């Protein structure tokens, strides 16, 4: 019964608003064409699934920074992913497009948000392989954000990947240059774009020459401590960049918002 | 000019 437990509201992005008709929780529906899957997965019901419920299931126990994953459906030629919905929310890229450079203080609590739940998705196993503002649920009341989008994800392994179907702009120069790249110095160079993003309006760099060349122009004042932790994470040579430890021991990272803080300050 | 990027 997949019509009659949901209420199906507008498009959000194939995604929908919904409303769960048990309980009248705000959900969105997204539906996913079979016949567009990259790479296909197996639950533990020996059901062939696409990758990015597998990875959604790993990380949907309890709660975290991460877009929880509420039931799912198959269909002839899509499967059908209930997942929670924020209201009210905005995702990071329209909130940055709206805001301009954000205040320090709000992209240290946002960033430290981002990188508890990353840790959380490495924690489950799960590489999301495509952090990006647009991938990043702001909920506006309790100052919370939440990671989507696990459609580009894989397994998080310790060997090498050799595919990669993410965001160029925020994948790494050893992508660029060698189609080959680890998981976690990949995720902290998108990170590293991520932050420069918050602090500075946009992202830093369009073209892979730009993304290759190891240069980071700074076009909004930024302080000289988050400089450096942006130009750490964003070192050319992969093996140089910080651990997720690393970037939250940094001492731009001290003292952080709690969300609810975060929200009165800088969102009500 | 900022803009989006697919996957
Ligand atoms: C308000 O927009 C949304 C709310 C909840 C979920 C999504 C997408 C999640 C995903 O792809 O995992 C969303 O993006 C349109």
């Amino acid at each position: 019964p997949l019509e009659s437990q949901y209420q199906v509201g507008p498009l959000l992005g194939s995604v929908y608003s919904g409303i769960r008709v048990s309980d009248n929780l705000p959900v969105a529906i997204k539906h996913v064409e079979k016949d567009r899957i990259s790479d296909w997965g197996e639950l533990p019901n020996g059901t062939r699934v696409p990758m990015e419920v597998v990875l959604l299931k790993k990380v949907s126990s309890g709660f975290s920074g991460v877009i929880r994953l509420l039931d799912w459906f198959e269909r002839p030629d899509s499967f059908v992913l209930i997942l929670e919905r924020p209201e009210p929310v905005q995702d990071l890229f329209d909130f940055i497009t709206e805001r301009g450079a954000l205040q320090e203080e709000l992209a240290r609590s946002f960033f430290w948000q981002v990188l508890e739940a990353v840790r959380h998705c490495h924690n489950c196993g799960v590489l999301h392989r495509d952090i990006k503002d647009e991938n990043i649920l702001i909920d506006l009341n309790r100052g919370e954000l939440k990671l989507i989008d696990f459609g580009s994800g894989a397994l998080l392994k310790d060997t090498v990947y050799t595919d990669f179907d993410g965001t160029r702009v925020y994948s790494p120069p050893e992508w660029i240059r060698y189609h080959r790249y680890h998981g976690r110095s990949a995720a902290v160079w998108s990170l590293g774009i991520l932050l420069y993003d918050m602090v500075c309006g946009d992202i830093p760099f369009e073209h892979d020459e730009e993304i290759i060349g190891g240069q980071v122009f700074f076009r909004q004042r930024v302080s000289s401590e988050c400089q450096h932790l942006i130009r750490w994470c964003l070192a050319l040579r992969p093996s140089d960049r910080p651990t997720f430890e690393e970037i939250q021991n940094h001492p731009w990272m001290q003292d952080v918002l709690l969300p609810q803080e975060t929200a009165e300050i800088h969102l009500h | 000019k900022r803009r989006r990027h697919p996957s």
